[PDB]
RNA sequence: UAUCUGGUUGAUCCUGCCAGUAGUCAUAUGCUUGUCUCAAAGAUUAAGCCAUGCAUGUCUAAGUAUAAGCAAUUUAUACAGUGAAACUGCGAAUGGCUCAUUAAAUCAGUUAUCGUUUAUUUGAUAGUUCCUUUACUACAUGGUAUAACUGUGGUAAUUCUAGAGCUAAUACAUGCUUAAAAUCUCGACCCUUUGGAAGAGAUGUAUUUAUUAGAUAAAAAAUCAAUGUCUUCGGACUCUUUGAUGAUUCAUAAUAACUUUUCGAAUCGCAUGGCCUUGUGCUGGCGAUGGUUCAUUCAAAUUUCUGCCCUAUCAACUUUCGAUGGUAGGAUAGUGGCCUACCAUGGUUUCAACGGGUAACGGGGAAUAAGGGUUCGAUUCCGGAGAGGGAGCCUGAGAAACGGCUACCA
RNA sequence: GGACUUUUACUUUGAAAAAAUUAGAGUGUUCAAAGCAGGCGUAUUGCUCGAAUAUAUUAGCAUGGAAUAAUAGAAUAGGACG
RNA sequence: GCCCGUCGCUAGUACCGAUUGAAUGGCUUAGUGAGGCCUCAGGAUCUGGGA
């Protein structure tokens, strides 16, 4: 999420231990540190372009991707910078031999790398509890946007 | 008979939890404290005893207090002590200012003399000698076996320019 | 704590109480081996109805299965071992068939009566439990 | 005791759960340092697995980094003067990470005299020698040189006093010294 | 539960001991060490159970007290000592060397050894890093630390060591073809070159293994022991040579040998 | 190891249940009871209550012996054998018991720590400690204060202890030391260069902060500021050094400082030997105990994925006084609403949330044999939890401990 | 090493996998329930076979299949390749 | 022939019901609040600012 204002805080946000010299004339004002989050996962533009903060940001953040590394579709973006995912399931019944749709829902946080919608399937990454029940990082966005633009006006 | 402690003020008894190394308490165990009655240290007409620890003398002398007399059980053991009880400097030798205690064995008069602790020592000096020797040793060792390594690590190096010189 | 003993037991009784032709089979049985019980039988259909069990599922595998092949002889040679299943039906189609009687012919109780040595399956008894 | 287990707090379905066991000292929590200015008073706590932290209240002397200068300095600690987490903690002064304080300048002061011959604000051979090397970066930065004439250095305490019993900072510079400046106007 | 468990559960023991079920209640456990608990094997156990030595426990630590045993060199007088695989056991009385080394059932062989092999092991690198003071060291599966290990040496490279010295004299890189030992797993015991290694970045590499019968199999990585070349071994291997034989073929040998 | 029979009618065929039949690591009770082996057993109700006894203590050649203890001989006038008591160290967090609580909890299988603590075992690991640095610091080794004990006492009464007099250390508390070298800052001077310099300080490890190195996605150039090494004095720089991971601000190192300054052996047992300038000089054997840091091993703590019985006569639930997320801090061993402050309005639900019940600890498993199933698991093994109920906490590597303490209730 | 990959179910084979219980091999505890022993000689100075295998399924991991059943695709061209 | 209900007897079960009835258990507002821990102080005594 983020959007806009960048330093919004009480705090000054900052990148820790990424120092700029005044007195050294550069040109970009902020230098800014990224990683390659592992896996294969190809750190997005929008992270090395940004100029947002968060530290739980896989790419430009100090959390770490290992573990599971789950699909999901998204089904709530209304939390700042954090989004709910439901994971469907068929679940096994053997007396019947057949299934039945199950689901668990999963709070995973969301990079201002990402723009997330409703509807979008993302693949997220395990890293360190984040928060009270979020142990889930959005990864990358395998969607866009569902078709959004092609139910415009009329002719 | 409950004990006075030192420092309560109060001329009466309460419930104390004590600790190690407190008066009117010996811990059974290691972080016990036990909650324990205890007599204040004013005196009232409650007590059974009072301690007294005369501090003048009077006028004239209490019967088997200042005309009886009685000798300190043991004597310096630590090698310095017996210098101080006696004051000798480091060099009168101490073994033959440690005290020595006569006891019969029936017709056999016996005499045991402590045992000297502190005192400096040829087998001490040895351990003395030997630790410094190690350390140095060990560290002339240390660089060796560094060298060792970065002549293996330097003649690598010209292995990798010496193939990169062979294509 | 302490690994359990482990039992099991050695006999199975049968579902129809009164049936007056298994009664009448059993005792005949009963009164040619020497036996006391009715249990005495009751053991060994227990112990043939296993045998067979196993066999039974064998037979369901591929001719030539590994364990089949495997498991399948053992059982053979086992039974061949003390003469319960004769030396030319060997093949386990066999010891699907297989009596109760092929069972109790071998006892220590009969195997001294069948050579003299009592004459009487129950002089064979009291000689046996006497030393 | 203080306790950071989860299993007091309801669930993410908004769930009550019954007591399962009852405290450990392996989720134990102990109070707030709060540490404050001045006379040093500094007691050890025993935490797990042997091992010390020590635990500042009452504090007076920091070490301080000026970190474009490459240099740092132990200095007196003025006062506190923002933090972003509660404004009692700056009424109080309390040292805690992240606090704005103001520290001394003289310390600072000094050493840049001497390295760089120069003065802010407003005879030896060799020395001249190394002066004359340095300048053309000498040109400090107006919002930090103006400072010390007032004695006094803004600066971010960046260690943790209640942990370690040091209240340790850096020197505010740049953007950073840009953005408690505004804060502290637009709020005086 | 509040500390360090301190007994054993005879039935929780590992069961390549090959202790009984009954007799008993506990096993030993074995003390810390260079070997994990359950790949290990305690003296108590070989002093008695294989080698017959003792016929009581009170018996083992009478034999131990007199430093008779020691393991890789040095004496040892620990009655649950965790002995492991690759270590060297050696009764100076009764001139007897031993190197501890599986099955082909995963157990522990009594395998006798030659003195002078008796006098080197070989160690799984497990990891390989860069200490204090620059100074790179390298770490064995059996716990020791070798400070300045050769630069080539990466992890999982097996390692030839001196034991009279901590040196190392030889290593031998993870490569396709190489002699491998399988320490783990159902294979364990099972003895075979290597034919590849899958990958899977972010966990367990597979190592595709065929023996010296012509037979294939598969393990996690953790669980693969480099020990030399297809032919050349770098120690000597127990009789049966980690080939594994089906259940017939077992029978058929030992029912092959049948006329007293 | 795929079987049924009796009972509704006058008789009949059905539906359908009652009854019969068989097993039960399934309990009780009754009658009866000779032999072998095997051997469960106060779970169910009352995690109700408990007289008495026992269930945790422990010493090697190798921490402390002046027992006014025993022993004598055998080299021992400091000690030296043996050894009560006591100090010191370690252990008492294992084991054993029970099943009250507990329903997404526990537990299982499967994960994670790039999210931490870790006595011990094992393997590595320490030349730096003082000081304006010639009249110099105990290192051939610095300080007392205590038990036991002696002796004077108190109370009906306990593993209660007071006043007085002694004396130990691997207890307590202090406190010296070692090679050479290189790199840094300063810099008395001298002389104008292109500039150089004697000599002065600093640099163990750990702590805290800030800063930098830790390259590598194939190749090349110009310029600014500082400024390295080699001149055939216009200039060149030629070879240029790099660890691991899927991934890091990783391992490791460098700079400026920081600290009521961590560690850097004032210890013990056996042997007594070399060496010459003959000092009781200087050296020196085997191994004990300790010690900081890293590794290892025994662990721990959290943790990912999925899986629980009945219930809608439980449909909405969650933020009171954190419910769901963001920033900062505080606290922790450490992640995390764990807690606080500011801010936002989130989180779960017919794919059954939330609530209620459970005569519910979970699992490995048990019973029943066509198959599919049904029922059970307090209970020999693994995990969890508890010690009459609650809470708090001391010691310690490890306990929110109960054969530990503190408080309240009973 | 780079640069990018529609998404699932099902099925296969395999890894990882506690013992005890269960199924089951070997062995004459005198038989048997058991146990994991034991068996040969120079029975005077020792030789030797063992202590298997199967099951272990839902979920997660790894591999092969591409039927059956889903998912996504280019129509206001904001399509595809260079 | 069968057969329905009121009414009467004996015995049993469960329902309703004044008693704003009673008991056990789990949570819990408000008020009072032990104790240890942490902290501002204190200073019997006892040392070189510290205990
Ligand atoms: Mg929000
Ligand atoms: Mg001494
Ligand atoms: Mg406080
Ligand atoms: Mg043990
Ligand atoms: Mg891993
Ligand atoms: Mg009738
Ligand atoms: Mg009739
Ligand atoms: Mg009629
Ligand atoms: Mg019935
Ligand atoms: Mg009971
Ligand atoms: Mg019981
Ligand atoms: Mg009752
Ligand atoms: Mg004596
Ligand atoms: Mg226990
Ligand atoms: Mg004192
Ligand atoms: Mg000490
Ligand atoms: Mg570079
Ligand atoms: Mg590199
Ligand atoms: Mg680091
Ligand atoms: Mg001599
Ligand atoms: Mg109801
Ligand atoms: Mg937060
Ligand atoms: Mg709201
Ligand atoms: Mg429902
Ligand atoms: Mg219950
Ligand atoms: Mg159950
Ligand atoms: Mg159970
Ligand atoms: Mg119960
Ligand atoms: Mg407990
Ligand atoms: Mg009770
Ligand atoms: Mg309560
Ligand atoms: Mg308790
Ligand atoms: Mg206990
Ligand atoms: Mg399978
Ligand atoms: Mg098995």
């Amino acid at each position: 999420s983020t959007e806009l204002t960048v330093q919004s805080e009480r705090a000054f946000q900052k990148q820790p231990h990424i120092f700029n010299n005044p007195k050294v004339k550069t040109s970009k004002r902020t230098k800014r540190w990224y990683k390659n989050a592992g896996l294969g996962f190809k750190t997005p533009k929008t992270a090395i372009e940004g100029s947002y903060i968060d530290k739980k940001c896989p790419f430009t953040g100090l959390v770490s991707i290992r573990g599971k590394i789950l699909t999901g579709t998204v089904v709530s973006t209304k939390m700042h910078r954090t989004i709910v995912i439901r994971r469907a399931y068929l679940h096994y019944i053997p007396k019947y031999n057949r299934y039945e749709k199950r689901h668990k829902n999963v709070p995973v946080h969301v990079s201002p790398a990402f723009r997330v919608q409703v509807g979008d399937i993302v693949t997220v990454g395990q890293c360190r509890p984040i928060s009270k029940t979020v142990r889930f990082n959005v990864v990358k966005v395998s969607a866009a946007a569902a078709k959004a633009n092609k139910q415009f006006a009329k002719f | 008979g409950f004990p006075m402690k030192q420092g309560v003020l109060l001329p009466t008894r309460i419930k104390l939890l004590l600790t190690k190394n407190v008066s009117c308490y010996r811990p059974r165990r290691d972080g016990e404290r036990k909650r324990k009655s205890v007599r204040g240290a004013i005196v009232g007409p409650d007590l059974a005893v009072l301690a007294l620890v005369i501090v003048k003398k009077g006028e004239q002398e209490l019967e088997g207090l200042t005309d009886t007399t009685v000798p300190k059980r043991l004597g310096p053991k630590r090698a310095n002590n017996i210098r101080k009880f006696f004051g000798l400097s480091k060099e009168d030798d101490v073994r033959d200012f440690v005290i020595r205690r006569e006891v019969t064995k029936g017709e056999k008069t016996y005499t045991k003399a402590p045992k000297i602790q502190r005192l400096v020592t040829p087998q001490r000096l040895q351990r003395k000698r030997h630790q410094r020797a190690l350390k140095v040793r060990n560290a002339q060792a240390q660089r060796e076996a560094a060298a060792e390594y970065a002549q293996l690590l330097a003649k690598r190096l010209s292995e990798r320019k010496a193939e990169k010189a062979e294509i | 704590p302490r690994a359990p003993r482990t039992y099991s037991k050695t006999y199975s009784t049968p579902k129809r109480p009164y049936e007056s032709s298994r009664l009448d089979a059993e005792l005949k049985l009963a009164g040619e081996f020497g036996l006391k019980n009715k249990k005495e039988i009751y053991r060994i259909s227990f112990q043939l109805s296993k045998i067979r069990r196993a066999a039974r599922d064998l037979l369901t595998r591929d001719e030539k299965d590994p364990k089949r092949l495997f498991e399948g002889n053992a059982l053979i040679r086992r039974l061949v071992r003390v003469g319960v299943l004769s030396e030319d039906k060997k093949k386990l189609d066999y010891v699907l068939a297989l009596k109760v009687e092929d069972f109790l012919e071998r006892r220590l109780q009969t195997q001294v009566y069948k050579l003299g040595l009592a004459k009487s399956v129950h002089h064979a008894r009291v000689l046996i439990t006497q030393r | 005791g203080i306790s950071r287990d989860s299993r007091h707090k309801r669930s993410a379905t908004g769930a009550k759960r019954a007591q399962f066991r009852k405290k450990r000292k392996f989720e134990l929590g102990r109070q707030p340092a709060n540490t404050k200015i001045g006379a040093k008073r500094i007691h050890s706590v025993r935490t797990r697995g042997g091992n010390k932290k020590y635990r500042a209240l009452r504090i007076e002397t920091g070490n301080f980094s000026w970190a474009s200068e490459g240099i740092s300095k132990k200095t007196r600690i003025a006062g506190v003067v923002y933090h972003p987490s509660n404004n009692e903690l700056v009424r109080t002064n309390t040292l805690t990470k992240a606090a704005i304080v103001q520290i001394d300048a003289t310390p600072f002061r000094q050493w840049f005299e001497a390295h760089y011959g120069q003065t802010l604000g407003k005879k030896s051979k060799n020395a001249e020698r190394k002066w004359a090397a340095r300048a053309a970066s000498a040109k400090i930065e107006s919002s930090v040189e103006s400072q010390f004439s007032a004695g006094r250095l803004y600066a971010c305490i960046s260690s943790r006093p209640g942990q370690s019993g040091r209240c340790d900072g850096y020197i505010l510079e740049g953007e950073e010294l840009a953005f408690y400046l505004r804060r502290l106007t637009a709020k005086k | 539960a509040r500390g360090p468990k301190k007994h054993l559960k005879r039935l929780a023991a590992p069961h390549h001991w090959l202790l009984d079920k009954l007799s008993g209640c506990y096993a030993p456990r074995p003390s810390a060490g260079p070997h994990k608990l359950r790949e290990s094997l305690p003296l108590i156990v070989f002093l008695r159970n294989r080698l017959k030595y003792a016929l009581n426990g009170r018996e083992v630590k009478a034999i131990l007290m007199q430093r008779h045993v020691k393991v890789d060199g040095k004496v040892r007088t620990d009655t649950t000592y965790p002995a492991g695989f690759m270590d060297v056991i050696t009764l100076d009385a009764t001139n007897e060397n031993f190197r501890l080394v599986y099955d082909v059932k995963g157990r522990f062989a009594v395998h006798r050894i030659t003195d002078e092999e008796a006098s080197y092991k070989l160690g799984k690198v497990k990891k390989v890093q860069l200490g204090k003071k620059g100074v790179p060291y390298v770490v064995t599966h059996d716990g020791r630390t070798i400070r300045y290990p050769d630069p080539n040496i990466k992890v999982n490279d097996t390692v030839k060591i001196d034991l009279a010295s901590g040196k190392i004299t030889d290593f031998i890189k993870f490569d396709a073809g190489k002699l491998v030992y399988v320490t783990g797993g159902r294979n364990l015991g099972r003895i075979g070159t290597i034919v590849h290694k899958e990958r899977h970045d972010g966990g367990f590499d597979l190592v595709h293994i065929k023996d010296s019968l012509d037979n294939t199999f598969v393990t996690r990585l953790n669980n693969v022991f480099v020990i030399g070349e297809q032919g050349k071994p770098y120690i000597s291997l127990p009789k049966g040579k980690g080939i594994k034989l089906s259940i017939a073929e077992e029978r058929d040998r030992r029912r092959a040998q049948q006329g007293l």
